[PDB]
RNA sequence: GGUUGCGGCCAUAUCUACCAGAAAGCACCGUUUCCCGUCCGAUCAACUGUAGUUAAGCUGGUAAGAGCCUGACCGAGUAGUGUAGUGGGUGACCAUACGCGAAACUCAGGUGCUGCAAUCU
RNA sequence: GAGAACAGAAAUCUCCAGUAGAACAAAAGGGUAAAAGCCCCCUUGAUUUUGAUUUUCAGUGUGAAUACAAACCAUGAAAGU
């Protein structure tokens, strides 16, 4: 009588909300290494993240009836699909909804360097918890579609927004660095997933204070190539940007 | 039986759910350790009820998959005089001291943590497929690992000699329990009456004739080493990897090509139904 | 080969209908407590069958359980009355039988015709070394396919230890 | 060992959700897929950014509590933690505000009638003739009080109340009813 | 490496029948004061490997076994969807042609690998 | 179903088992299998203290309730719920 009821209000929206919930229903073509990809690639947001069993032939740029159905009935906001073709192969959709609506549509070539967690030898982390990003280049911010990528991680990879923090399970880091200069109307640089962490070591000249940081290369060591990107509505800034006041 | 639509439906449960050694259930109301006040680690604890094993540890979750950090055994009590009872509760109350004092010095304490301080640890358990009750080797090795130097949330409702009518903790009957009491009272209590069933057990102990207070001589001397070594320094492994595998490999079967098993069709196709 | 493998008993489950809820049931059932020591417990009549005498969670069924050595002597005791024979039926495909005796009054006490004094029936339950895999919550796990005793060996058993024999067949 | 890095267009950061962010240039191939010396270069730019990271992220505000063992929405004695601040940047919301607004017919009877709504003091309440404390409605209370005894002095009129009563809570579901439609 | 414990991913992972199970964890299975649990030592629990320990526990092969993954644009640049028109047009419309885009059958390949404490003659 | 003498087509005990059609204040694409599917224990919840909605003729250094947070609450050994 309150089972699916506290689960309904959970459902039920908020003013300070929780963490932003994901969706991987596979589509009508995968392979092995794209099992082992998802797993490692989105292998942080678990426990917080949906996963399915089987494949879909969809089209989601067109119409956005399936993938909203789907969302709408498991409560959650943040889609993602590998969808595969001859001419767009590896053209996967990494889409953010907003609303049970769809904000924007995003698709990024996902490049052909596969190397997983294995790629390199094995070392521990702190599962589930928040990471930190760093994001170098000027395109980050000056660059149209680099901005929406960019804001996609933040708000996938965001974790729970709480005040207190502690040092300890403060590990592990992307590191966002483009790859090199662009300008407007001309093949783009790509960006490049870069799963690293921050170890402490003694300055010399900062010393007990402040610590020297070296990060370790473990992967996955993976790229992104651009894709099919949507352009929403201005109206849907001013509900997205606001305050509850 | 099974037909083709069922069987080419139907679902498996988890791997680790084919054996009884994870209760996910919890793993999923202890993986969220609260959680949502904020990230600090993980620090559970595993016990396994295993013949001739005293298996407890304490683990890190990883994306490859655990590491386990602390591990507790049963073959490291010579060093500490007492060797019997891989198993029993003074075993379980023993290796409860023994964690704590190694897991003490591997802290490196006694005699990062940025800036401050010390910052004492709080070990959890989750529970595994073992059920939770009072009166048993369990929490002596609770107490054990207490008194040792770990500070566990719980409560003594559970401590054997805990009182649930009358909350009443016997504090004397706990000190003959840890100085030998139940045990060596039941030998006692056995003897004065039979010897067949005192034979049967302490099959060693019949033979050295330790009594209660011998072994609770024992009890304090193996206290006092505890707390002095938590050494436990392993087996040399004799005979490596190699040798092991000499007699882990000698007798083992190994996988039949395509070439031979297809000539194994080819006797089916001469001599089964080919017509004899 | 029969190295340990044999067919121990595990336990003895009484199977006693009534088509009326009150002191019969109460009656035989104090028999039964004096019979056993474990008091026979109350279960639900499933629902009702109105032919019978029976509705739903009517409190019915009472079956006593009965293991250790007073097994081993109800046994002795509920076959040698049975003269070491029974019918033809009742075998169960797991290698035991569950058979009925007319008129407990038959062995021991006398009859005092207001206490309950009734015919009934017995269920019997065997075991193999390496079938403790069902009782223990961990270590969950299967058992052979010819590890398990079958109706072929419950007439082996029938014919086997307590020398029992089947009035045709 | 060293502390202070080179930034042409000096850093910024963003610590609810600990993130950094430069807008510094890249030259177009310095990064590029060919590269072997890819790791070591990229990882050593993104060490020098991680290391004004960590230069930047330690002289903060902290907050010390003097409580022990038992904080409830909080920790124990040992540690001393570090807070967060809220971020330059409005990431995705997920809904719009959740509200809940209306009239429902009732409101306006509120407002316009001098009615002030009722304090909602409790809810066992004393019943002569009986000798005892027993809920206005809560346990066969106040509510049921015609079900139960023996004789009514005025076709039986018990079940008529039960009726009665029924009519009322419908009564009340058909304007809950119209009140969620509007 | 056997595996003890935890697993990561959840049929290559299970079910169907053997054989091997040579070491040690691994189990089967004997006892019952006090802690104890219920209708019961059925489960827990006081004892060691105790009495029985390879028959299940358990891995493997053994079997084109049943069931499941990958690839052959293999179908397949398929149909088709908006992209040129007084092309086609009495009508249920198909084209050239460009964005994109097959799917199944099909033809074969395979029926579990990693990490940390541990014991091996 | 194999079983199942009073008792059988529907009275009580095992087994293979239906991966469920487990049973859901359902309707779901789904979905919990040590379960939301039964019963055995435990208890009060309409607590109070503070910012936003307003708001009273002693327009009550916030009195009224709404939402949110804590503080306590019951449970459990326990992190938890």
């Amino acid at each position: 009588n309150a089972r699916a009821k506290r689960a309904l209000v959970k459902r039920e929206a908020k003013l300070v909300e929780n963490v932003k919930q994901a969706l991987f229903i596979p589509g009508q073509s995968c392979n092995k290494n794209l099992h082992d990809i998802m797993v490692d690639l989105s292998a942080l947001k678990k426990p917080d993240m949906k996963r399915f069993n089987r494949k879909n032939d969809i089209h989601p740029f067109e119409d956005m009836s399936p993938l909203e159905f789907f969302s709408e009935k498991n409560d959650c906001s943040l889609m993602v699909l590998m969808t595969s073709s001859k001419k767009r192969k590896n053209n996967m959709t990494f889409i953010r909804t907003f609303g049970y609506k769809i904000y924007d549509m995003i698709e990024l070539m996902v490049a052909d360097n596969f190397k997983l967690l294995s790629d390199f030898k094995k070392l521990t982390f702190t599962v589930g918890l928040k990471p930190m990003f760093t994001f170098q280049g000027a395109a980050f911010d000056t660059h149209p579609v680099y901005k929406q990528i960019k804001s996609l991680f933040l708000d996938f990879f965001r974790g729970e927004s709480t005040d207190l923090q502690d040092v300890a399970g403060l590990q592990h880091v992307i590191s966002m660095t483009i790859q090199g200069d662009f300008q407007d109307g001309e093949p783009l640089p790509n960006v490049l997933f870069r799963v690293y962490k921050l170890k402490s070591y003694k300055s010399d000249q900062g010393g007990k204070r402040l610590p020297r940081i070296e990060l370790v290369e473990i992967g996955p060591r993976l790229d992104f190539k651009i894709g099919r990107i949507h352009t929403p509505s201005p109206d849907m800034v001013t509900e997205a940007h606001k305050k509850p006041k | 039986a099974k037909s083709s639509a069922y069987s080419s439906r139907f679902q498996t449960p988890f791997r680790r759910r084919r054996e009884g050694k994870t209760d996910y259930y919890q793993r999923k109301r202890l993986v969220t350790q609260h959680k949502a006040k904020y990230n600090t680690p993980k620090y559970r604890l595993v016990v396994r009820f295993t013949n001739k094993d005293i298996i407890c540890q304490i683990i890190s979750s990883t994306i490859t998959g655990d590491v386990v950090l602390a591990a507790a055994y049963s073959h490291e009590l010579p060093r500490y005089g007492i060797t019997h009872g891989l198993t029993n509760w003074a075993a379980a109350y023993a290796t409860g001291l023994l964690i704590a004092r190694r897991t003490l010095q591997k802290l490196g304490l006694d005699e990062e943590a940025v800036e401050d301080g010390p910052r004492p640890f709080k070990v959890f358990l989750d529970i595994g497929l073992q059920r939770t009750t009072t009166g048993a080797r369990v929490f002596g090795a609770l107490k054990g690992a207490s008194d040792g130097g770990l500070y566990v949330p719980h409560s003594e409702n559970r401590f054997p000699g805990w009182d649930f009518e009358t909350e009443e903790i016997d504090p004397e009957l706990l000190r003959s329990y840890i100085f030998g009491g139940h045990v060596s009272q039941y030998m006692e209590e056995l003897a004065d009456d039979d010897e067949e069933r005192f034979s049967e057990l302490f099959k060693g102990y019949l033979a050295d004739d330790i009594d209660a207070d011998s072994l609770e001589d024992i009890y304090t001397s193996a206290h006092e080493a505890i707390r002095a070594d938590p050494a436990f320094k392993p087996t040399e492994k004799k005979f490596t990897k190699e040798q092991y595998a000499a007699e882990s490999k000698k007798y083992r079967q190994t996988k039949l090509s395509k070439e031979e098993r297809a000539a194994r069709v080819a006797a089916k196709i001469a001599a089964l139904a080919g017509q004899q | 080969q029969n190295p340990m493998r044999d067919l121990k008993i595990e336990k003895l489950v009484l199977n006693i209908s009534v088509g009326e809820s009150g002191d019969r049931l109460t009656r035989a059932s104090k028999v039964l407590e004096q019979l056993s020591g474990q008091t026979p417990v109350q279960s639900k009549a499933r629902y009702t069958v109105r032919t019978f005498g029976i509705r739903r969670n009517e409190k019915i069924a009472v079956h006593v359980t009965v293991r250790g050595p007073k097994a081993e002597e109800i046994l002795e005791r509920g076959l040698k009355v049975k003269e070491y024979q029974l019918r033809d039926r009742n075998f169960s495909a797991t290698g035991n039988f569950g058979f009925g005796i007319d008129e407990h009054i038959d062995l021991g006490i006398k009859y005092d015709p207001s206490i309950g004094i009734f015919g009934m029936d017995f269920y019997v339950v065997m075991n193999r070394p390496g079938a403790r895999v069902t009782r223990r919550k961990r270590c969950k796990g299967t058992v052979g396919n010819s590890h398990k005793t079958t109706k072929e060996d419950t007439v082996s058993w029938f014919k086997q230890k307590y020398d029992a024999d089947v009035l045709d067949k | 060992l060293p502390v202070t890095v080179e930034k042409p267009i000096p850093v910024v950061y963003d610590l609810g959700n600990l993130a950094a962010f430069d807008s510094n240039v890249l030259d177009k191939n310095d990064l590029d897929s060919s590269n072997a010396r890819r790791e070591e270069k990229i990882k050593s730019l993104t060490r020098d950014n991680v290391q004004l990271l960590i230069n930047q992220l330690l002289s903060l505000p902290m907050k010390t509590t003097t409580e022990s063992v038992g904080g409830t929405g909080g920790q124990s004695s040992v540690m001393t933690l570090l807070q967060l601040p809220d971020p330059t940047t409005d990431l995705p919301r997920e809904k719009p505000l959740p509200k809940a607004k209306a009239m429902t017919k009732w409101e306006k009877f509120a407002a316009k009638k001098g009615i002030k709504p009722k304090e909602r003091a409790g809810k066992m309440i004393y019943d002569e003739a009986s000798g005892e404390w027993v809920p206005k409605w809560g346990y066969k209370g106040a509510n049921k009080k015609l079900d139960d005894q023996w004789l009514v002095e005025v076709i039986d009129p018990r079940t008529l109340n039960r009726a009665e009563r029924k009519r009322l809570v419908k009564k009340n579901e058909k304007q809950q009813r119209r009140n969620m439609k509007n």
